[PDB]
This record gives C-alpha cells, structure tokens and sequence, in this order.
C-alpha cells in the first residue's frame, strides 16, 4: 500500500 | 514559480462525421511547470478508445502500480447529451486522478505523451 | 479428595536473592529469582502430604534444567543444561519431609528469554516417580548474561540516497549499545529535491528461529521516533538523541545453542508529502551492562 | 470548533497534570497529560490567532509545567531528566518539554547554564516550520530570558560573547522562520502570511530588546549591528527591513548608533529601489529629522 | 568400500597427561587418560573421510559422558552426567575437518569402576547424526577419587570367641586403610582349648548392587594371608604384617548414586585338626591416597 | 562341606 | 616312597630353576618353581629321617638360589625383592625366600639391618609347625646366622645386644617348639619324639655356638647365663636341660664358667624332681670331673 | 594324660532266650576321658533295635549334622553265625564314627546315655 524505497550506499 | 504543479482538465465534447465513422472527442487542456513535460500549456483531442490504449500502455508501463478503471464502455446511446456528460465527468476525474499521481509525474512517459 | 502430596522448593538464599520479571503472552509479567552463570543453586525440597494416607514411589529427584522450546512443540525442546541429584531411593512416604540440595557452581551459557517462535527457560524440576503417573513440579528461574564495556565501538557513520534525489549522511555514535544506553547521532543532508514531510528513527527487533534453510523471522517495530518535522534544505543537520531505557529491550542474542537470533537494528525512515517511504537500516549490538 | 474543543482537551489535561503534579512521582504521568495538551497543537487548521490562541492556552500549561520542574529541582531532583524527557513520543510537546527542563536545569544549577545553552541552542536546529518553529523558539525566549552568559550574566560561566552568540543566533534562526513565514504554507495565502509574519515580528524583536539588556557601545559596534546590517543587507525582504531596523534604533541607544552611523549609512548606500526603501527609508530619515528638532 | 568416515578424539594435553589401568574380564587390562574432579576436558574431534563422496548430515556434536551400568543391561544405564557441545548444524561433509571443544571444569563425583554386576565409566561421545543410523565413537576415560589422610582413625580391637573353648583379642591399627598401606596388627590368645592347625588373614571384597529388598551381594576373596603355623597357648601374641600394595585393591565405595556398595573385609580365619573353621570379619574403609 | 563357625563377642 | 616321590620332584624343580637362573628374567620362574619345590617340605608324613633328607637337598638347592640373590643385589639389584617374595602363594616357600631376599639385602644393604633382621625374625613367629619352623630357622641360620645385628655394626642399626637378643628370643622359641614337639603327634610316639628331639638337638646348639663367637664375661653373666639359666630351669625337660647345658659349659668359656660356678649349682637346685635329675647332675659332676683330671 | 581320647568297639555278639522274644545283642567297651562322660571305662549291652532307636534320638537331639545310616534289618537269616558278624561288623565301623565325631563328643547326651 505505502511505497518502501531502499536508500543505497555512495 | 517555486513550486511543482499541474492542472487538468476534461471538457469542450464534440461529435464528428458525415454517417459512417460517426463518434465523439473530448479536449484534455493541461497546464504544468514539471520536468518531464515540454511546454507550459498542452490542449489535445482524445476519443474515449484513446483513452481505453492509453490505460493498457499506462499499465505495461508501470509494470507496477494501481489504475483506475476508465467510467465504461456504452451500448444504448453513445451520442446522447447526458451520456457524453457522464463520460466526460468520469473521464475527468480518471485523467486528474492519473496525472495527479507523483510517481506518474516524475517516471511515466507514456503519460506526457497522451497529454501533449 | 485432593492431590496426597504437594511439592514446594525452597531456595536458601530466597529472603536475599535478587528477583526479576519477564514478559509473557498478553501482557503478563511473571516475577522470578535472579541468577548468573558460575552461581550454585540450593535449597530445600519441602513435601508437605496432605492426606492421612501413604505415598509409594520408586523414587526421587531433583532436576536442574536450561532448555529451548521451539514453536511451543514438546517434540522440539532441547536441553542445554541437564544436573540431576537423586533425593530419596524407592520407598513410601507418610508424614512431610525436606530435603537438601546443592547444585555446585552451576554453567548458565545463555540469558532467559521469551519471544514468538522461541522460549529459553531455566527451572528446578522436582520428581516424585509413581507407578503410572509422576508428581512433577517445576520452578522457574531468570539467568542474565554479563558483558563489559567493548573494546572495539565504533561510531556508524554512512553516505546513503536516492541518485540525484535524495543524499544524506547519517552518524549514530556507537555500534554496541547497553540497555539503558543512548542513541547520541545526527542526519546530514547534502542534496534535497524531493519534498520532506517528516522523519523518525525506528528500533526493529528481529527474531530469528530455525536451521539452515528452515528459517522463520519474525519482526516487532518497538519504537517510532520522530526526529524531524517538515522539509530540510541541503546543510541542514538534525541531531537525535534517542533513550534505550524507555522500550525495556533484551540484549542482542547472536545464534544462540545454534537455534536462535534477536537482533537489533535502527530503521532511519524519511516520509515525503505523497507519503513515500525512504529507509535505511542498520544493525546494532544491545547488551546487558553489569553495574559495579 | 477545534480550536475550542482543543482547549477543553488543554483545560482537561492541566487539571489532570496538576494533580499529578501534586503527587511528587507522578511527574512523569504529568508530563504525559502535558503531551497529550500540546498534541491538540498537532491541528494545523486553526487559523493564525486560533493556533495562537491554543499555543497561548498550552503556554499557560507549560507555565505550570515549568514552575513544577524548577520546584522538583529544589527539592529532589530526577537524575539525567533533559535526556530521559527526550523519550516523548510527540515532538512538539518534546521540544516544549525540552525548553522547559532546560529552565528548570537553569534555575536549579548554574554552572551548566552556558553547556546547556549551547545544547538547547543547538537542539532548536530541529524545528524548521515557520509557526511551529516560531512559537517553541517564542517559548524557548521566555523560559530562557534570563539566563544568559555575558557581562550582565547571572553567575554561569560565560561572558559578552556567549550572549552575543546566542541572541544573534536566535535572531538569525527566527528571522529565517519570520522570513520563511512568507513562503511557508500554500501559495495563496501570502497576505495570510503577511499577517503571520505581523504576528510574529516581537518574537524577532525580543531577542533585540534581550540584546540591549545585553553587552554595551563597543560590543555592540563589533558584534551587533555589524550582523544585524549583514542581515538587513542580505535580506533583501520589505517587512523585515522596516520592522528589524526600526527595532534596532528604537531599542538600542542612539548613542550605540552615533558610534554605528558609518555602518548605518554604509547600509544606507545600498537599498533596492524596487524593494520598499522609500518607506523604510523616509520613516528613517523621519526619525533622524525629529532626533535633529529635538533641537 | 568400507566407512565413509572415521571418528578420533585427540585432547589438548594428549602428550604430557598421566595414564592408568583398569583390569576387565578374562584378565585384560585397558589403559586409558587419568583424570579427576573439577578438571576441564578439552581437545579436537578430528574427522576423517576416506571416499571421495559426500556425507549428508543432521548434525555433529561430543557429549561428555559419566554413567552406572547395571548387570550388562542396556536399559538399566543410568547417566549422573552428560554435557554436549553442538559441533556442526545440519550439512554436508565432502573433506576432513577437525573441530575444537571445551567442557569447562568438568565435575566427577565418582569413581572409575569395573565389577562383575557393576560398571562405572566416563567418555567422549561423538555423534554424527544421519538419517536412519548415526556414525558414534566412544573414548573412555579414568576418573579417581582422592582423600586426605581422615580425622578419626582408630584402631580395630576386639575380644571374640567360642564359649569356653577358645577366647582370642584381636588388633588391627587403623579402621582405615590406604590402597598401598599397611595391616599392622596381632591375635593374642587368652584360652585354647581346641587343637589349632594354623591361622591366616583374608580380604574379601563385596561387591552389593541394587535398592532396597532388590539387593545382589557378590563376594571375591582376595588374598589368604598365613600369620600363624600350629597351635599356640594361652599368653601367645602372633603378629600381623599384611602389606595392601600386593593385591591391586580399589577403594571403598559407599552407595554410589545409591546404586552400588564396595566393601572390605578383613576376615580372620582359625582352622582345626578336623578341619574346622573359625572366623571373624570386620570391615575396613580403604581409600586412594593423594600424593603430595 | 568345611564347617564355619563365627566367633561371638564376649 | 614319600620322600622318593617329594625327591623326584625336588631334582625336577632343582633343573627348572637352574635352567631359570641361567636365564636373566627366569628369576621369578625360578622362584615360582622353588615354591614349588618348597611345598615338599609342607608334608607331615615322612618320617624323621625322610624328612631331614628332603629339607636337606631343598636346602642345597636353596642354598643356590640363595647364592644367586646375594650375587645378583651386590651387581645391580632386584627392586622390592623383600616386599616381592612376600608374594608367595604357599607359605613355607614364602618365608624361605623371605630369609633369603633378607639377607641379600643384608649383604647389600646395611643401613636396613636392625629392621629387616628384626623384621624376618617376627615374622618367622608365624610358623605353627614345630619341625618345619625348626628346619625354616636353619635355612635362616645359614642365611643370616652369620649377619646378626652386631659388634659389627659401627653406629647403625644393630650392636652385640642385638644379637644376643636375637639369639636369647630365638633361644626361648626353639625352646617352646622343642617342648612342643614332645606334644605334637600322638602321646604313645613319646620315644620316637624324644629320639626326633635327640635328632634336633644340634638345631638348638647351634645358637650357642653363634653365641660363643661373642660378648666377655659381664656380658655374660648379665645377658646370657641369666637368662640362659631361668629358662633352663623352666623347661623342666631333660633332653634339653642334658643337651643345652653340655653345649654351653663346652661352648662358652670355663673362665666364664668360673664366674658363674654359684650361678649354676642354683640352676642345678631349680629343676623338677622328676626331670632326669640323675643324669644331669652326674654329668656335672663328671664335666668337673673333666675339670680336674686334664692334667 | 593332657590329651583327650575316645576309644569304643561293638563286639562279643550273644544270642538269648527260651523260644518266643528271642534276640541278639552286642557288647561296646568304651574307654574314655572326655569331660562329657561320668567314668573312664563303660561295658553296656545293645541289641539293632537299641541302636535304631538310639540313630532317630540322635538325629533329632543334633537337630543338625550328618548320622551315616545303619547297616540294615534282615529279613533272611538273622541267628546265622555270618549274618551275626556282618552286622557286629557294621555295628563296630558306625558306632566308631559316631562317637569319634568332635562335636558329638562336646555336645550330645544321648551319645553319652547310649555309651553308659
Ligand atoms: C461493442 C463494444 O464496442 P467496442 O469497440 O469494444 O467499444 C466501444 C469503443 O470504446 C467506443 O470508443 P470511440 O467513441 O472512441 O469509438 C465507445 O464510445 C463505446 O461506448 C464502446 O462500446
Ligand atoms: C520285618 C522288619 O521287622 P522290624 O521289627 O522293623 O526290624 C527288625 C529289628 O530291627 C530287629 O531288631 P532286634 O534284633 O533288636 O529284635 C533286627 O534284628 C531285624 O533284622 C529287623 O528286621
């Protein structure tokens, strides 16, 4: 239902 | 303008021919400032089974999230007054519902390229 | 009628042993005597009789026990600790009697815990052997784990994001936290051009249980914390100060008997104005502290 | 509607604060039910007197709260209690809270007054929207006017430039907010936030009033008016310029400007034509014609 | 093709740590480590394979074992302590691996005892579990039993006889005796009136296994020791050195896990013309000595 | 077969 | 046909053990078969004669191991050999090697000489045969007659008291068998056990002439005549009290004697009516006799 | 005499009477000095059925040890010269092991009241 967006490493 | 917007709309209805090939046409005027979009004001025509396409490539696009369906198909009396406005009400609220979403703004390409 | 025969352990330290509690299913808190490994248990198996009758077994005993119970399946208990001393040979009883017993220098490897999937649980486990059907009473025990402060603890220090989104460096002070300890770290941001309604740091509890590909994890979201309201622009830093002390955690239980993990992890979570949800987790060691 | 029915809600909570309050180890439940009392601040759709009107009724709690705190201090304590009050789910009543032990630490000790100041200071970095930002930082001005390390300070560690510091940083952070006022909210409703911004100009102001019951003539040739002209300069903003200058001539001394008139009129020299100098620049020059005919 | 893999157990003090001996049946002797209690056992399972094929497995662990077996029935083992230390999980093996254990201060309350209704032992066991029958080593140990010189040691003295026909005072110098110690005594004659032949000194051992009226008693004479050649008169002092380092003797033990009984005996025997047969026995409490 | 007799205390 | 028979087995036993002692580490299996041997002498059933000869080639052939142990100590040792002939199932061959480890042990070790000799006469005490603990003292006598604690003793154990101790309690043991041996067997053999006594006599001389190789006069009188004379005249037998006091007038001194004539005439006057007085007396007085006619 | 002896023998068989009850005994000298027995010398006359009597009175006093049986009844020549002698003999061979046995000589009465 609420989107879940992984931040990735640099 | 420091702000992101987009505004919509469905309207001005007109049915065309001569007999044969007989239907209708809404106008979608939009005005934006986004990034994906080219130009500030877009006034286009779509025809209701334009907006049948544009919801299966929307859809395989996505490859993803929620449409809603499209206000239906009419067998009894497709050029009646109250029947193009029901569809024109429904096919406006459908359209500031799809282009109203923020992943549809910023990723879809296919939508840019039904409103210009 | 009633039972012939009741079976109560006291314990010889019992007026000045440390107790503590434990969390059990719907909320219940059962309250039990404090033990660490190394320590001997003793005491006093008291039989009171309650009928004017008599009592013939072949036999009794008491038990120390550690196990681990999984998914509350009798099949899949396994015993860690087993000490037994035999109290009484085959006979009768008519009239009450004690007996004495010492238990020395007891091992006690692993802190007691309750979860979904897993109970690790500690007991003295009397047994009065009958012909068809035992007497058998079970007393409870808690047993914490003891670490010192870590030689190595470094600070968590990461550069993480969304491509040309989304850019943060988040900084939390240590890696390995005690129970009542501080969450001391801060979020910097170096790129923002999505729009930010708000951000909390989350503790995650995670529950590991099984073997090898037979893997169950189950996950508890014991705190949301909020740290920021409203949308930073880049430069901006917001400092976190989070108290451990005010969710009562375990500590940190890392393949326990080769059967179980509870871990620990920070959940950084950014919310934008459409209500997309943007994370970062992170692992970190709880562990009891042993005050002075 | 909700303004009233959340000031119920408030009127409920200070009552159920107080008895709390009343019993020393409640204070925890107290600052619970204080929580609860600020949430009804978590409404958005109060208009700017009736956000006031309940950041007044919740202000009035804290005013309870606080002098509750700095009586707990001088008769117990609660050991490491700034940090422990951090645990508070809501923000905004955290961050009330947060002024409100800060006080409290002030009052009971005060030789962590300046170390508590630069945390507190620090800690305001958090709240970034303009009204809520605004009315804690309006709070933290209250509960923290009389604390501050300088010359004129109480007794804490600290001299001129601690004030200094935290009074120009404070002024910089709400004249940010003040400013960002202007923008904050939705697009339509700027002449809202002009009257938001009218609002809140004696929150900036005080912290200028706190200047001058602060560090004197050289002081403030150094290291204030020096910002405060960078700011003026820089803003490039119509409302503040009028409003932070005339705070600035009114509330300190003429003879500070007399040693300051080259930065005046260095700031004189460079005012937009295109933003509303001439009124700012006639009520100035208004002022300096009656400072001449008070002859 | 033979076994896919063979099982050893080399412990961490193999090369420097004593070794003694136990006599079995048909003569035999085996020799195994020597421990005691309170020390640690520690060292490597090595495994190895000997096909070029993969062993699937349910997991691999070493138990230390002390247990009483009873009458050579299999249901009748009692173990009185079992420690286990998992090795590996659930897998494979395709190579050799050795794996490390530690039992940390390992208590031995008993023993070592090998009898004829009666064993004691203690061992490694490694268990690699499969499917339907697990790969299990064994490897025996020696536990003993030290005690320090006793606080009460009396002598044993004692008159005894036949009604007007023979009265005998009789002296032993302790009640308890080291297994390498001394019988120093003397039989002093106070009325002979029947024809003596001679008179020696025995030993028996008593081996008692059972509880309660379940009680089996087996007796072995272990030395006939001569002290006197023909008969004395009233007034006569015979004297008695029987050196216990001879005959290989091991240590009294009482009621073990109240299970089994080992007794002494000193049995004094007078012996007639007609081959008539007098006697008096009295227990002795033998004890393994501690060197310094 | 060989008769044995205990000795009795006295 | 008894002793035949127990003769055939001795010279078996004799050729094993010499094929044993050839061997290094057949010394146990020599041992083992000279118990073998030595259990010939447990039988009662040969007659005086018979017994005598088979003690006799027993003897020799113990006298070969015996050489072979005091060999074999003085060149490298044999470890607890006392302690280990203590091993012996059967006891008569059991302590025959008893006497002969102890005085191996006596020819190497010095030290122990108090103790072991004092040691293997107590437990020589364990004999309850008259004639075969008769015949064990010989084997002693040969073994360690010539060892004794002594005057060859320098400050360690043992000193001539020792000796004469050892000699007056083997005197007072033999003397007890030798009555005894009146007693043993049946009542109407009374001539045939005086004929056997007669037969042993040289047994009991024999400490008497280990006597005579000893202490002077004061010694004498005090630690040998004494206590030689109460058991003496205690005796009450006649073959004894005939024998043994020829052997000690002959066999100690006369200048002895001398100082000792009062001493026993009284002697003379302590002895049973019924003991053969007659002979005893005359052959004093014919001993005097002697006393005054060599010329 | 410091040594303890029994000595005994079942000899000197008579056969007496008149027709009817006629009957063989035997003589046992007994010469002793064991101090269960009231006088040195004892000369009685037993007939089989005295010694048979005697053997159950024994057996049942000793309430114990072993008693060899007696020689036997006769059923076919019992006043035959030969049948007399077998029976002395047999007679002479139990009655010394009876009395020679070391603790009837301590311990049983009726031994001695049959020897007497
Ligand atoms: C029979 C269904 O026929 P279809 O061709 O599957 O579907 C028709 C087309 O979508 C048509 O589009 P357009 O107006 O663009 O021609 C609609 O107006 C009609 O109402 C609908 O029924
Ligand atoms: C038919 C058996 O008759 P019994 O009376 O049972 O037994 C008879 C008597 O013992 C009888 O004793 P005695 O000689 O003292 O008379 C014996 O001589 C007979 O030989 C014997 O047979």
């Amino acid at each position: 239902q609420p989107e879940l967006y992984l931040l990735n490493t640099m | 303008p420091p702000e992101n917007f987009l505004e919509i709309e469905v309207r001005n209805p007109q049915t065309h021919g001569v007999g044969r090939h007989m239907y209708t046409d809404y106008e979608i005027v939009c005005r934006t400032n986004i990034p994906a979009f080219k130009l500030r004001q877009s006034s286009v025509r779509r025809r209701y089974s334009d907006f049948e396409y544009f919801r299966d490539i929307l859809e395989r696009e996505s490859a993803r999230v929620t449409i809603p369906p499209l206000p239906g198909k009419v067998f009894t009396n497709r050029f009646s007054d109250e029947v193009i406005e029901n569809r024109r009400a429904g096919l406006e609220k459908f359209l500031k519902i799809v282009v109203g979403h923020p992943l549809l703004q910023t990723g879809s390409k296919v939508l840019a390229a039904f409103v210009q | 009628f009633s039972t012939p025969v009741d079976i109560d352990i006291v314990l010889a330290d019992a007026d000045k042993r440390a107790m503590v509690d434990v969390k059990l299913d719907k909320n219940r808190r059962e309250k039990v005597p404090l033990y660490m490994d190394g320590e001997s248990v003793k005491g006093c198996v008291t039989v009171r009789p309650k009928d004017g009758k008599r009592l013939e077994h072949t036999g009794i005993k008491v038990q120390f026990i550690g196990t681990i119970e999984m998914f509350f399946d009798r099949g899949n208990h396994y015993e860690f600790l087993s000490l037994v001393q035999e109290l009484a040979a085959p006979g009768e009883l008519q009239h009450p009697q004690t007996f004495d017993f010492n238990f020395k220098n007891v091992e006690k490897q692993y802190e007691s815990y309750n979860g979904i999937n897993v109970k690790l649980r500690y007991f003295v486990r009397v047994t009065v052997s009958r012909r068809m059907a035992d007497v058998i009473r079970e007393k409870d025990i808690w047993v914490y784990s003891y670490r010192i402060p870590p030689e190595l603890n470094s600070s968590i220090k990461m550069d993480v994001g969304i491509e040309d989104c989304l850019h943060i460096e988040f900084e939390y002070s240590k890696s390995k936290y005690h129970l009542k300890d501080v969450i001391v770290g801060r979020i910097y941001f170096l790129l923002v051009r999505l729009k930010i309604k708000h951000m909390e740091l989350s503790i995650i509890r995670r529950e590991t249980t099984g073997v090898a590909p037979n893997q169950y994890n189950e996950s508890e979201t014991l705190v949301r914390f909020e740290i920021m309201d409203g949308s930073p622009s880049r430069g901006e830093t917001i400092p976190i100060r989070l108290f451990l002390g005010g969710f009562d955690l375990t500590p940190t239980f890392r393949d326990v008997n080769k059967k179980f993990s509870t871990r620990y992890y920070l959940s950084l979570v950014l919310i934008d104005e459409d209500a997309r949800r943007y994370f970062k987790q992170s692992e970190i060691i709880l562990y009891r502290q042993p005050p002075e | 509607r909700l303004l009233e029915d959340a000031l119920i809600a408030v009127r409920q909570q200070t009552a159920m604060m107080r008895k709390f309050l009343d019993t020393p180890g409640k204070l925890m439940d107290a600052l619970k039910c204080c929580s609860t009392l600020v949430s009804e601040l978590r409404t958005s759709s109060l208009s700017p007197k009736q956000y006031y009107e309940l950041y007044m009724a919740v202000f009035d709690a804290l005013r309870y709260l606080s002098a509750h705190l700095r009586e707990n201090h001088p008769v117990n304590h609660l050991a490491d209690l700034y940090e422990l009050v951090q645990y508070a789910g809501n923000i905004i009543p955290r961050l009330y809270l947060m002024i409100t032990v800060g006080t409290a630490y002030m009052s009971i000790d005060g030789a962590p007054v300046k170390e508590l100041m630069k945390d507190m200071m620090d800690m305001s970095r958090g709240v970034q929207h303009p009204v809520r930002g605004l009315f804690l930082r309006y709070y933290l001005s209250g509960q923290a006017r009389d604390y501050l390390p300088t010359g004129d300070s109480d007794g804490p560690e600290g001299n001129l430039q601690d004030s200094i510091n935290f009074i120009l940083t404070n002024f910089v952070e709400m004249n940010k907010l003040w400013v960002r006022l202007q923008h904050q909210g939705h697009s339509r409703e700027r002449d809202l936030r002009t009257q938001e911004r009218r609002e809140l100009q004696l929150l900036v102001g005080s912290n200028i009033v706190r200047l001058s019951q602060l560090v004197d003539l050289p002081t403030y040739r150094d290291s204030i008016l020096g910002p405060l002209l960078e700011q003026i300069v820089q803003c490039r903003d119509i409302l503040a310029q009028e409003y932070l200058l005339e705070v600035i001539t009114q509330v300190f001394p003429d003879e500070y400007h007399l040693h300051t008139l080259d930065q005046f009129l260095g700031a004189v020299s460079r005012l937009n034509p295109h933003v509303n100098v001439k009124a700012i620049v006639i009520g100035m020059m208004n002022r300096l014609s009656d400072y001449a005919e008070r002859e």
